[PDB]
């Protein structure tokens, strides 16, 4: 039905059934993964086998079959072949290595638990940075990124809980999503933070004077090199693209897009431009020595193009020499028959 | 109407939320057998993979009646202060108590069955074949009190979203469901032959000449070039776009956080919450509207443009809406 009660509904009901004992339940969980960890990287050790492996095969058979390997990431771990081999090794690990595979899937099963239990608390932090430009959903499915990536980096052996140490990782993907994002045309964090202060700045302003600023105090008021210049840019760059399709005139059917004109298109008058322009400028070309009329008709015309350099083996005293006296032969009969006189565009 | 599932209500039950359908086989029930087509609520198919799990509190300061592995009594308060329900064994950290359906094996010897593991009544769990597992369902090996419990869950494909239904879409022989139908067209009354007429009459097409019916499930979204979704340079320093634009991002960004969130780990609420969004978005630049009204940001509470509509505003009723050259 609508898309914000059902999600709501189903992970509140999900914190609601598992509400994560205060002290117990997140130190069982955390400890696991943690000791999930240090499992992966020992089995890393007695394997030869990289960790990303042993996250990925051990999270194969805790958290999907060869369907969740094969459609998300294409297809260079055969899931069945691949993943049952990687179990084969794991298995062989003796009474002594074999509790470190037993152990890193639970390390897992634990870390999945954890962010079930806690998306309550997302929904709850995304909630504020609502109106920013993102949707609630979208808003807080980073804010859901933010709270794993804290699963990552939680030390439980530092006393503190996690959930003051999820707000800070969601708070930060959340506003850098935000940024990120929020508009058509990209602009980095820092146009962000300093065209948001620009607008803070104002309010605060237009609290005095009851002028909206002249940009001379903007610039006051933000700080060490805020200038005119500067805050007149930000204000352009802030300002976002206009839709190229929104209702004109009156509303009635009027579309914008039928009134932006076109400009690489040359218009018939410009293909009838370039039709007597190269062809007669291709007549002058042949009739003259193609010894310094081409050198200068291909090292500017053809590709970009110096002078020295722009004669194959001659020097530079026979280049200016049939440049300079083939270029006013050339004008000066085009003088005569005034056919280019009427310069072309 | 061509896969026979509720052709209105069935399709937005699974496809834009969680509501499974189960596709080839599911082995435990419900009370009934495997529901080859039919749907369950997370709430049913909860209670059908994990097995069935209830915990419960302890006031400042009592003890339980039962011990840590003794079984609890179908029907028995597990301490004072609660009342739990009826298969399991007894749990407890220092406050509350936890209730667990599936039957505990316990192993002295060590356990070699791997938590995860698909098993059937047999399949060995520990201590060499003196353990056998003896229920289907699938493995946890929990070490603290040495143990061995296996969940009643068989393998049952409970799938939603347009996974489930490209399934679906691939597995019908459509000549079995043309004869199928030619035969309960021409012969019951004329009420399931009727409806019958109307299914045929698609996969009749499909058939006849044509192309064949996998493709109406997308995968791969095809993008309008970009002359035809300019970004241009208007007066001063603002720039205009084609709303559609607007639309791919949403689109692009989704499917790309997406593949994110399986890589990172897949808490599973959060993939479909997203796969979901997804799903919307692919939506979007193709009709918007015909379900919820996607809107940039304040300024135009207008309707993006879209692919679907910028082609019938072309040609649709209205005076000439956008008709002549």
């Amino acid at each position: 039905k609508i898309s914000t009660s059902d999600p709501v509904r189903q992970y509140l009901h999900e914190i609601g059934q598992v509400p994560l004992l205060t002290l117990e339940e997140e130190v069982e969980l955390a400890r696991k993964v943690e000791e999930g960890m240090e499992a992966i990287k020992k089995l890393s050790e007695i394997t030869g086998l990289d960790p990303d492996l042993i996250r990925e095969v051990v999270r194969a058979k805790i958290l999907g079959s060869a369907r969740v390997r094969h459609i998300p990431g294409l297809k260079e771990t055969l899931d069945p072949k691949t993943v049952e081999e990687i179990d084969q090794k794991l298995k062989s690990l003796p009474k002594e290595h074999k509790r470190y595979l037993h152990i890193a899937r639970e390390g897992e099963a634990a870390r999945q638990h954890l962010i079930e239990a806690n998306l309550r608390l997302v929904v709850s932090i995304a909630k504020k940075y609502t109106g920013r430009g993102l949707s609630f959903l979208d808003l807080i499915q980073e804010g859901n990124q933010g709270l794993i990536r804290a699963v990552e980096k939680f030390e439980y052996k530092r006393r503190f809980k996690f959930s003051t140490y999820a707000t800070w990782w969601i708070r930060q993907a959340i506003n850098r999503a935000i940024a990120d994002q929020a508009r058509t045309i990209r602009i980095p964090v820092h146009m962000v933070e300093t065209i948001n202060k620009l607008s803070r700045t104002a309010r605060q302003l237009q609290q005095e004077l009851g002028r909206e600023p002249t940009y001379e105090e903007i610039a006051e008021a933000m700080g060490p090199g805020w200038d005119a210049k500067r805050v007149e840019e930000t204000l352009k760059i802030a300002q976002e693209p206009v839709s190229l399709e929104t209702p004109i005139g009156d509303e009635k059917d009027s579309f914008y897009g039928d009134f932006i004109p076109d400009e690489h298109l040359p218009s018939p008058v410009d293909a009838a431009t370039q039709s007597l322009l190269s062809e007669e400028l291709e007549k002058a070309l042949s009739k003259l020595s193609e010894r310094e009329a081409m050198v200068l008709k291909l090292r500017k015309g053809l590709i970009d193009g110096e002078e020295v350099g722009a004669f194959f083996g001659v020097t530079r005293e026979r280049i200016r020499q049939i440049e300079n006296k083939a270029l006013r032969k050339l004008k000066y009969h085009e003088s005569r028959t005034r056919k280019l006189r009427d310069f072309l565009d | 109407t061509l896969l026979d599932l509720s052709a209105t209500e069935l399709e937005q039950v699974l496809y834009f939320s969680k509501y499974i359908v189960l596709d080839p086989k599911g082995a435990i029930l419900n009370g009934v057998p495997v529901e080859k087509r039919q749907l369950l609520t997370d709430e049913e198919y909860r209670e059908l993979r994990y097995g069935k799990q209830e915990t419960y509190p302890l006031p400042p300061g009592v003890d339980a009646l039962v011990k840590d592995g003794e079984e609890v009594v179908k029907g028995q308060e597990l301490a004072p202060g609660v009342v739990s329900r009826l298969d399991g064994v007894a749990l407890y950290r220092f406050a509350s108590i936890l209730v667990v359906k599936a039957r505990v094996y316990p192993f002295e010897d060590d356990v070699e069955v791997s938590t995860g593991d698909r098993v059937a009544p047999g399949d060995v769990l520990a201590d060499g074949g003196k353990v056998k597992s003896d229920v289907y369902g699938r493995v946890e090996v929990d070490l603290v009190r040495n143990v061995v419990r296996v969940v009643e869950s068989y393998d049952i494909d409970a799938r939603m979203g347009a996974e489930a239904i490209q399934q679906l879409l691939k597995e019908l022989d459509l000549e079995a469901l043309e004869k199928e139908l030619l035969e309960e067209m021409k012969h019951p009354s004329r009420a399931r032959r009727a409806k019958a007429r109307k299914r045929l009459e698609v996969v009749r097409a499909f058939l006849d000449s044509g192309n064949r019916p996998e493709w109406m499930i997308l995968e791969a979204v095809p993008v309008l070039p970009p002359d035809l979704r300019p970004m241009v340079q208007v007066d001063g320093g603002r720039f205009a776009t084609s709303d559609l634009n607007d639309l791919y991002r949403r689109l692009i960004n989704r499917n790309n956080r997406l593949k994110k969130l399986l890589a990172q780990g897949a808490p599973e609420i959060i993939i479909r919450n997203e796969k979901r969004m997804l799903q919307e978005a692919v939506d979007a630049l193709l009709d918007n509207g015909r379900r919820g009204a996607p809107v940039t940001n304040p300024g135009s509470d207008r309707p993006l443009r879209s692919l679907t509509d910028i082609l019938s505003g072309k040609q649709g009723r209205f005076r000439q809406n956008l008709l002549g050259k």
